RNA sequence: GGGUCCGCCUUGAGUGCCCGGGUGAAGCAUGAUCCCGGGUAAUUAUGGCGGACCCACA
RNA sequence: AUAAUUUGACUCAA
């Protein structure tokens, strides 16, 4: 009943004396509303009807944005958690697209099966499953393995089975339900589906329907009230909550935003259990997202060593002028 | 009660509203369902708008009270959408109904309109 | 739609009354939205009164 | 030479689906059916081209 | 441009 996004890491302190200057940078709280939007992500409750792609098009049009992208395609009839990264935050979806997801599904059986048998057989689907993407898909139709982290049956009303399921990204629930029906012998189809979790995003007070999103927008635009629309948009830092982090010194920030790789002497703090090749989020000591990168060292190697490239910086999100140039020749 | 319910309707008055829908269904003209009802209001054709109190999500009918007030059209609440649907002569629920021609419910709709007016203030 | 959610504890259920806390459940799926939003003015008038704006 | 940042490496027409307008009848008025109109996302990697910054062990 | 990813897309013509 837990996904990889729920597993927490210990913080390893490399430099205890490292502190941050309050005059530099823009932490989420200090961002003016216009800047907040530029580096924002919406935890959208998608309605049934439109495709996820159309919904993003609608958001772009209504909020007058040049750029937006979602964290994984929900089907037209499917509702629920759709992370929509905005403007300068658009590329953060690369941390969201391959992330674990949770669904609540309604399965309709084509025959009568005892409740204990349903529970028993559905338990057998936890673990690795082999799927081929359906004729209607956005990816290559080849056999591939996907992980089902957990299945929890909530309730059964005759042929209708309501269940929660945690899956690896790109797991087709309609196909999963089809094979459960085959394992039960009678056959089954998916009648209803809702996404309840997408990476770090879930059903909390930040989850917002299109109705509330646009209404809060006009409360700002036309009423002059910023508070509601501010809470409608999450800082891009939220889209990075599930990733291992390296916290860097002020004097290393501008260098990274200007294209430098992250060397060992720039690290103040870091999460434990980082392996070579892992995707890490480079953060300031104010918890601003600076960049995404690939670890060239393990957590222990970053902590013990005094020299060398710790993180290969790949995607810079922070503007160059938030922190002053503090590097030397 | 949901936040789109602006005033408390006594049992007797709610039953008269359903009675008026049944009579206007048989002897006059009605529109049933929220889209039909909304169009009737905006076109200025509705004599009375009937709104169910158990509509979920609220957004289906939430626009109707402010719309009716703008168009100067009286509205009334009934406790049950299934019951309102039944009164409208359909097999399913109706979130809202508009009476266009009261027919033999002429005097009943007039009474309802009088009683909602004092509830509004 | 058959999937319902309790407003109190967040339980997903098919029942009208939550099997965990007993609260009256609501449909889990959001209502239809349109970018044309022809009645947005009237929905916002309701919403402002609810929120206290 | 390298890295980061931005842009580009087709455009139409149609199907599907949806949304609006009109119509307003198992499932279904929280919208059947048909007509008209419109809408339909990004990311990653590699390469090429145009541009902006920087070359940084903190 | 080419190859991929994401639970939803497909066909044709320059
Ligand atoms: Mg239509
Ligand atoms: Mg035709
Ligand atoms: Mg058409
Ligand atoms: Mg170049
Ligand atoms: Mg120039
Ligand atoms: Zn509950």
């Amino acid at each position: 009943r837990i996904l990889p996004a729920d597993i927490k890491r210990e913080v390893l302190i490399k430099d205890e004396n490292a502190e941050t200057n309050p005059d530099w940078g823009f932490p989420p709280e200090k961002r003016p509303i216009e800047m907040h939007i530029q580096f924002g992500v919406i935890n959208l409750d998608k309605p049934p009807g439109p495709t996820s792609h159309e919904v993003v098009a609608w958001i772009k049009k209504i909020l007058n944005l040049e750029k937006a992208g979602h964290g994984g395609t929900l089907d037209p009839k499917v509702s629920g958690v759709l992370p929509v990264a905005l403007e300068k935050a658009t590329r953060v979806v690369q941390a969201l697209l391959p992330a674990g997801k949770e669904y609540v599904a309604l399965m309709h059986l084509h025959g009568d099966v005892p409740e204990d048998k349903i529970i028993q057989v559905m338990k057998e689907f936890e673990g690795e499953i082999i799927q081929r993407p359906p004729l209607r898909s956005a990816v290559k139709r080849r056999l591939r393995t996907r992980k089902v982290y957990y299945i929890e049956v909530l309730e059964i009303e005759g042929r209708d089975v309501l269940f929660r399921v945690g899956v690896e990204a790109g797991t087709y629930i309609r196909s999963l339900i089809h094979h459960i029906g085959l394992a039960l012998g009678v056959g089954a189809h998916m009648s209803e589906l809702r996404r309840t979790r997408s990476g770090p995003f879930k059903e909390d007070e930040t989850l917002i329907t299109l109705h509330d999103l646009v209404d809060y927008y006009y409360f700002w635009k036309e009423d002059g009230i910023e508070e509601y629309f501010r809470k409608a948009i999450q800082p891009m830092e939220k889209a990075v909550e599930h990733l291992p982090k390296v916290w860097i010194k002020d004097s290393a920030v501008a260098a990274v935003t200007h294209g430098a790789d992250l060397a060992v002497p720039g690290i103040a703090k870091l999460h434990a259990g980082i392996k070579r090749g892992d995707l890490v989020a480079i953060m300031t000591l104010k918890d601003e997202l600076v960049a995404l990168g690939k670890a060239m060292m393990t957590s222990q190697e970053m902590l013990e060593k005094t020299k060398g490239i710790a993180v290969d910086v790949e995607k810079v999100f922070m503007p160059r002028d938030w922190y002053p140039k503090l590097w030397e020749k | 009660k949901p936040s789109y319910v602006k005033f408390e309707v006594p049992k007797e008055l709610a039953e008269k509203a359903l009675q008026a829908v049944e009579i206007a269904r048989d002897t006059g003209k009605i529109r049933k369902g929220t889209n039909e009802t909304t169009k009737a209001v905006e076109r200025g054709q509705a004599k009375l708008v009937i709104i169910a109190e158990d509509v979920d999500p609220e957004e289906i009918v939430a626009h109707l009270p402010p719309l009716c007030e703008e168009k100067e059209i009286p509205y009334i609440y009934v406790p049950s959408k299934k019951e309102l649907g039944a009164a409208a002569g359909i097999e399913v629920a109706a979130a809202s109904v508009a009476i266009i021609e009261p027919g033999k419910a002429r005097d009943l709709v007039e009474e309802i309109a009088m009683k909602v007016k004092e509830l509004m203030k | 739609f058959r999937i319902r959610k309790c407003p109190k504890c967040g339980r997903y259920t098919l029942k009208e009354v939550c099997p965990v806390c007993g609260e009256k459940t609501k449909v889990a799926h959001p209502p239809r939205f349109s970018p044309e939003d022809p009645y947005g003015e009237y929905r916002r008038r309701w919403k402002r009164e609810v929120l206290g704006i």
